[PDB]
């Protein structure tokens, strides 16, 4: 096409999803780890997530509001990846990499599990 | 804005 | 903080969210522009047009799956600068200018009204 | 992946 095109239009629309999640605003899903539950918008999930997207194309898991993960699944590293799919910064830490790692993968967020593997590798 |  | 950062992240959400569009998954709400209609995410919306903000933050409003737009506005316009919230792309024509001027003003795109108005002044 |  002869289109022309916004260079920081994708970023101003995550940076506003991400305002919009920290004042709660049409989040339509809980996402429970263990004891801890975190609140976010099914398409953001399912943008960013494998897991997510297999989840809610199901026609009946489409309309839960509440869906627990695996119990193998540590809250910290689910945390650090939700802050990332509305971001795309990733607090990754000696201290926090392998669950952040081992949650990438369970949530299939292949570019996540790549610089982990990256990053454990060097060290 | 850019051309793509 | 020491995050390191995805370059792509926030380009490839918003590609994903643009399937989803596609595909009709997870949409809420119908934009009836004249005798045409638009189905779209609200929170896409809300990122991208300060009016559609407004609209969802109104208590009532934000629960409303139906939204009709002033009669002025052109759906040849409106289909255009929707396209550019899940893409970043403006498909801007000698045609078409002053009506997606119009719909960007109307719907609070302020970086859309700037193109417009360079575009505009050089002709 | 970068520093930013
Ligand atoms: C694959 N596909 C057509 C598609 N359409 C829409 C969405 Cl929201 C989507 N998201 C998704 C699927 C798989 C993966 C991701 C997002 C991230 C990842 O590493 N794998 N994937
Ligand atoms: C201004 N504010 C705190 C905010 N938070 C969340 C969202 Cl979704 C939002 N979106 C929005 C508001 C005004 C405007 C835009 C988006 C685009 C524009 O030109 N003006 N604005
Ligand atoms: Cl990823
Ligand atoms: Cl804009």
């Amino acid at each position: 096409d002869s289109c022309i095109q916004f260079t920081r239009h994708a970023s101003d629309v995550l940076l506003n999803l991400n305002r919009l999640r920290s004042r709660d605003i049409l989040t339509d899903v809980v996402i429970v780890v263990s004891r801890e539950q975190f609140r976010a918008h099914k398409t953001v999930l399912m943008a960013c997530s494998g897991l997510f997207y297999s989840i809610f194309t199901d026609q009946l898991k489409c309309n839960l509001s509440v869906i627990n993960l695996d119990p193998e699944i540590n809250p910290e590293g689910f945390c650090i990846l939700l802050d990332f799919m509305y971001t795309s910064r990733l607090n990754l830490r000696e201290g926090n990499i392998m669950a952040v790692m081992a949650t990438a993968m369970y949530l299939q967020m292949e570019h996540v599990v790549d610089t982990c593997r990256k990053f454990i590798k060097a060290s | 804005w850019v051309i793509p």
